[PDB]
């Protein structure tokens, strides 16, 4: 019947089977565990509440998502959620079905062994194999070839392709993900004036965001205009019976990507920065490349952003050459989908290691000193 | 889900719906004091048959009837020592808590993993079927928390340098 | 709570008991002991020289064949023979604390003639720290088998000063957990960011001295331990010597002391399914 | 390169500042590695070869053979996934632009110099090399002497005795007066 497919990643867990149309097992890649003497002790309860169930209990919980030295480091409290997974979502066992594992690019040393060691001796996966996100995408789109951005709630990366061949030079990683935009965000609380402001508010936040955001058009106008308007501010229910009005926020913090500089950060901003995949590639191509600009995450669906790096990547390139843009309706939701159908190409297996392998010399089989 | 057992437990309550028969008669050649009728089996015409029921390869029920008294056996697919003899830490500790709850065939019975010695007083000690209702998916409760030991466990082997070494 | 000192309480509580006694002038009672320790000690101690105000510990063991071919006896002819003693028959070595063998501060040595275990390992363990100090290589290897189904040896490198072993795996249960926790140490030091070079080897003693990969995939410990000089300065040296000198052994005792543990979740979960039960009515 | 490479030892530390210390211990501790795919079997069996320094607070950190492992790029612009020529094929592309005419000339004057030439293994593997691609008897030695770093002003500090290049020099006169377009076959 079935071989294993899951959105494993960041923001939201986002898994199905091989084949799917669709993602369906669905909440967030983030937990919580109480906070609280349990005042009303021995009332039953378990010493976490997941996801959404974290979400519906929030203010009980104390939340994990560990060091920008990778997404988390403690990745044995997903150690939970592999059960909250194969139980709490599925009811199944991954030792029955061959498996569709992914990682990304430059993860450092210990990795693909200590991953291993469960996914065998613990999960006893028949067989399987770890891909790399980003072309799972230009297999929903029916693609090979051009260059495909990820943003997201784990990491960034920007991938030139050429039915394979993708650049280890002019491919650029980065940490980035909308898991950082609130730092800056949620200090403007005290020019708002509010005496009331937490860290589990940042989802409410990050709520108005999603709700109400996009990034400015063309920003001194917008300073000009929220300098001489507030049709800008924009109402928000709040939960014992509140409404706040609030949104020149709304557009301003909006701005940090081509300003990380406002921390005092030394990076470029966006378009500027993502430029030198391209100065590093191939110059021949950059014809070409016009027509191949393929874009996409959660973080990609504000208003106002498209035609705003449109402009600013023109700021930088030529004219010349025959645009297209490439960012498909419900993009942020779609890659898990693509690579879901990967395994209809059944030849998607034949990488696979079987737990033979990794039992015998171990997972020295195909960890790290292996490329 | 591991949807076929659904059919499988299901058939199982279709089992113990066709045959939930236990009723009680002592004597009529030999005395009154009813006994393990499934052990002291004489003959077959009067009683339920002897039968086996895998759910693969590996795995499988015995169920054996007396007309008054049953066994069950219950085999399980896992074979390595670190599925084993890990688990029988507890299979050890649990057979003084069987004392506690009266109804085992109180051993982890090989080719089989387990068995039951079921009989009729139970019909009459208390409730109808909301008992077979737990009974037969408490079971698969209960091998559920073979994944909740296996994480405790497990993080048993993240104890190891977590104390020695992260001392220092 | 779990941890010990090289002076036994045992031993120190009595005989600073006895030197108060001894202070006192007062008379005996029959004392006399052997028994064990790490390392695979006997112990004794006595009423020796029969009489009214002596008393004498001794100890054996089999590879003292091993190491007094080794030069140990000059810093301890300085810490212990300070004292006036000879050996015992059958034991290796003894002290006699005769009770006018005590000094006027009778406490003062106590804990140091306790301590003497370790310290007759570092007596000469300092000799791989003079040949690392003097820059040399391979020099004079201590080959010990203070066990067997274990192996050991003390070296010397100029950078470096060394230990290795062996150690044959008895249960797979444990194997998982050898080959796995120790590649998070020789790959995991970060909220640990101290530690000198210890490479647990499920297969593979060094090549000096054995050669690497030396097991059945995985079924012999062929440890190996060697100092950074942040170690090898004439301090940091004596606090880590002391946690060798019990490792394994002590860690080996405290695997069954977390095994016994386990059994609360397994007291709570077992009597949760005696709850359970129930609920068939 | 290397600052790619580095993210193997994974905390998230990324910019020239830090890069300006990886660049120091570099140009302390680098060395050509002289049988590199052995060195690596004997890294995998002695670990003593990856090396180690305090950075500044206490906060040593261990890094690898990559000592010896990125100090093989020059042979290997390969790795760098590079079309160029290995640097004694680079080398050995000039010998073939040359002649057996001169070629003693060219297996003699090894002459060094710079900062470059200041590591170790490379004039030892290079000797190696060079001579595993040379005749016989071609005195392979190179000419790598202390300081060859600053032959370049000691060079002057001698050679400005022959005073003479100074009427050689173009004159402020020459430069006032240039109308400097006309320059480029005087300078070139």
């Amino acid at each position: 019947t079935t071989a294993l497919v899951c959105d494993n990643g960041s923001g939201l867990v986002k898994a199905g089977f091989a084949g799917d149309d669709a993602p369906r097992a669905v909440f967030p890649s983030i937990v919580g565990r109480p906070r609280h003497q349990g005042v009303m002790v021995g009332m039953g309860q378990k010493d976490s509440y997941v996801g959404d169930e974290a979400q519906s209990k929030r203010g009980i919980l104390t939340l994990k998502y560990p060091i920008e030295h990778g997404i988390i480091t403690n990745w044995d409290d997903m150690e939970k959620i592999w059960h909250h997974t194969f139980y709490n979502e599925l009811r199944v066992a991954p030792e029955e079905h061959p498996t569709l594992l992914t990682e990304a690019p430059l993860n450092p040393k210990a990795n693909r062994e200590k991953m291993t060691q469960i996914m065998f001796e613990t999960f006893n996966v028949p067989a399987m194999y770890v891909a790399i996100q980003a072309v799972l995408s230009l297999y929903a789109s029916g693609r090979t070839t051009g260059i495909v951005l990820d943003s997201g709630d784990g990491v960034t990366h920007n991938v030139p392709i050429y039915e394979g061949y993708a650049l280890p030079h002019a491919i650029m990683r980065l940490d980035l993900a909308g898991r950082d935009l609130t730092d800056y965000l949620m200090k403007i609380l005290t020019e708002r004036g509010y005496s009331f402001v937490t860290t589990a508010e940042r989802e409410i936040v990050r709520d108005i965001k999603e709700k109400l955001c996009y990034v400015a058009l063309d920003f001194e106008n917008e300073m000009a205009t929220a300098a001489s308007s507030s049709s800008l501010e924009k109402s928000y229910e709040l939960p014992d019976g509140q409404v706040i009005t609030i949104g020149n926020e709304r557009f301003r913090c909006p701005e940090t990507l081509f300003q990380p500089s406002f921390i005092g950060m030394e990076s470029a901003g966006i378009h500027e920065t993502t430029y030198n995949s391209i100065m590093k590639c191939d110059i021949d191509i950059r014809k070409d490349l016009y027509a191949n600009n393929v874009m996409s995450g959660g973080t990609t669906m504000y208003p106002g952003i498209a035609d705003r790096m449109q402009k600013e990547i023109t700021a930088l390139a030529p004219s010349t050459m025959k645009i297209k843009i490439i960012a498909p309706p419900e993009r942020k939701y779609s890659v898990w989908i693509g690579g879901s159908i990967l395994a209809s190409l059944s030849t998607f297996q034949q990488m696979w290691i079987t737990k033979q392998e990794y039992d015998e010399a171990g997972p020295s089989i195909v960890h790290r000193k292996c490329f | 889900m591991t949807a076929t057992l659904r059919p499988y437990l299901s058939a199982v309550r279709a089992t113990l719906q066709a045959a939930l028969c236990l009723e009680n008669f002592s004597s009529q050649v030999v005395e009154r004091h009813n006994k393990p009728e499934v052990e002291v089996r004489s003959s077959k015409e009067l009683l339920l048959q002897p039968v086996t029921i895998s759910r693969n390869e590996k795995e499988k029920v015995l169920i054996e009837g007396s007309i008054n008294s049953v066994r069950v056996s219950i085999a399980v697919k896992q074979a390595d020592e670190i599925e084993k003899i890990l688990c029988h830490k507890f299979m050890r500790f649990m057979m003084m808590r069987a004392e506690n709850f009266f109804i085992l065939r109180r051993k982890p019975v090989e080719g089989y993993d387990i068995s039951f010695l079921i009989t009729n007083f139970h019909t009459e000690q208390m409730y109808k079927h909301k008992l077979v209702d737990f009974v037969i998916h408490f079971m698969e409760e209960i091998d559920k928390e073979i994944s909740e030991m296996k994480l405790s466990v497990n993080a048993r082997a993240r104890i190891v340098a977590e104390e020695f070494l992260k001392n220092f | 709570m779990i941890l010990l000192e090289v002076n036994n309480r045992i031993i120190e509580e009595t005989l600073a008991l006895k030197f108060e006694n001894a202070a006192a002038g007062n008379k005996p009672e029959a004392v006399e002991v052997t028994f064990a320790d790490f390392d695979g000690v006997l112990y004794h101690i006595s009423n020796p020289n029969g009489d009214k105000t002596k008393v004498m510990v001794s100890i054996s063991l089999k590879f003292y064949k091993e190491l007094q071919a080794h030069g140990a006896d000059e810093l301890l002819k300085r810490v212990y023979g300070s004292y006036l003693v000879n050996p015992e028959s059958g034991y290796n070595v003894s002290l006699l604390y005769d009770l006018e063998n005590l000094p006027a501060s009778k406490d003062s040595i106590v804990h140091q003639a306790g301590m003497l275990k370790r310290n007759c390992f570092a007596s000469v363990f300092e000799k791989y720290f003079q040949f690392q100090e003097e820059g040399k290589e391979g020099e004079n290897r201590a080959v010990i088998h203070y066990r067997d189904d274990e192996t050991m040896y003390v070296e010397s490198k100029k950078d470096r000063v060394t230990v290795v072993f062996s150690t044959v795996f008895k249960d797979d249960d444990d194997v998982v957990i050898g080959k796995v926790f120790m590649q998070e140490f020789k790959e995991g030091r970060r909220a640990s960011h101290t530690a000198p070079q210890v490479l647990f080897s499920h297969r593979e003693p060094p090549l000096e001295l054995k050669d690497t990969d030396a097991a059945v995939g995985d079924n012999i410990g062929y440890i190996t331990f060697v100092l950074f000089p942040r170690h090898t300065n004439a301090s940091a040296r004596d606090n880590t010597i002391n946690l060798i000198h019990t490792f394994r052994d002590y860690l080996h005792y405290h695997i069954k002391c977390s095994k016994a543990y386990i059994h609360t979740r397994m007291r709570a979960k077992t009597s949760d399914f005696l709850k359970v039960l129930n609920r068939a009515r």
